[PDB]
């Protein structure tokens, strides 16, 4: 939500 | 295992963080 | 965590994130035991009065964080879950009792100097630094306050408090499996976790050897820094034949 996108690989 | 709870940053240098200092305080 | 400070930089090298998928949020605290085995609270992960049943696939580990928010490229690892261990005992029906769970992870984690694994106490460790008054440590990314969430990494360090203390603090009934941890209303200083702290270490740095053992794992209350009210925390020495059981028997 405030976070930060992960990268997509995990 | 052999080296847990030795934290690079600060044991394995001999760095103390600003307060550990008051944990041993209280192991008395 | 209420009350605490930012914390250093790899200040707590063994602190993990436990992290949902999707939405993607915080959802708990947990710790790194070795290179691939996760320590948390069962609660974290089973807590059928708030439908709370997580699977593996539901879920990341983040090891070597700092900030609660970022994406802390080079720094962090993210790792996936082979599988979850909730102690067969664990009392979710009333007291939490047995609050531990194990997470074993796909595949080993890298250690830096961000990540690093604590080390679980011995008889000895235990029965010496086990002690009224003897302060511990917790760190978390939970709420500032019960009523907000930080930016980085909070740590605070709390005093055991006896056991008739701890018990009559409260109407729960609660178990030799537990203690409780906080500064007394006339003690002044004050400081506890909070609710996104579950999970994460208690933990205590041995006068003897130097090294820093979890002794606790974030577990309950009732609010958060209240006066005359005290943090529980799962007493990870006396549930250590089923941690050792697991890892052995699941290597
Ligand atoms: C039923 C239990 C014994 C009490 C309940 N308030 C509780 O604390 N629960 C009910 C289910 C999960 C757990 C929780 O919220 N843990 C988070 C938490 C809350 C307060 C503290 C604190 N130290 N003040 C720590 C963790
Ligand atoms: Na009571
Ligand atoms: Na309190």
């Amino acid at each position: 939500g405030d976070f930060e996108e992960i990268p997509e690989e995990y | 295992e052999a080296d847990c709870g030795l934290r690079p940053l600060f044991e394995k240098k001999s760095l103390e963080d600003k307060t550990e200092r008051e944990l041993l305080e209280s192991y008395i | 965590i209420v009350e605490g400070s930012d914390a250093e930089i790899g200040m707590s090298p063994w602190q993990v994130m436990l992290f949902r998928k999707s939405p993607q949020e915080l959802l708990c605290g947990a710790s790194l035991i070795s290179d691939r085995w996760v320590l948390t609270a069962a609660h974290c992960l089973l807590y059928p009065p708030w439908d709370k049943n997580f699977t593996e696939n539901d879920l990341l580990v983040r090891i070597g964080k700092h900030s609660r928010t970022r994406y802390e490229r080079n720094i962090e690892k993210i790792s996936m879950l082979e599988k979850i261990y909730i102690h067969p005992r664990y009392n979710w029906r009333e007291n939490l009792d047995r609050d531990i769970a194990l997470m074993k992870l796909k595949k080993p984690v890298a250690f830096s100097d961000y990540i690093h694994p604590v080390c679980l106490p011995d008889r000895e460790t235990a029965a010496s630094l086990l002690q009224a008054g003897y302060k511990g440590r917790v760190t978390g990314w939970g709420n500032l306050k019960e009523t907000g969430q930080p930016s980085v990494l909070q740590v605070v360090n709390l005093p055991i408090v006896e056991r008739p203390v701890c018990k009559d603090s409260t109407r729960i009934r609660i178990t030799d499996n537990m203690f409780c941890a906080g500064y007394k209303p006339d003690e002044g200083k004050r400081g506890d976790a909070c609710e996104g702290d579950s999970g994460g270490p208690f933990v205590m740095k041995s006068p003897f050897n130097n090294r820093w053992y979890q002794m606790g794992i974030v577990s309950w209350g009732e609010g958060c820094d209240r006066d005359g009210k005290y943090g529980f925390y799962t007493h990870v020495f006396r549930l250590k034949k089923w941690i050792q059981k697991v890892i052995d028997q699941f290597g």
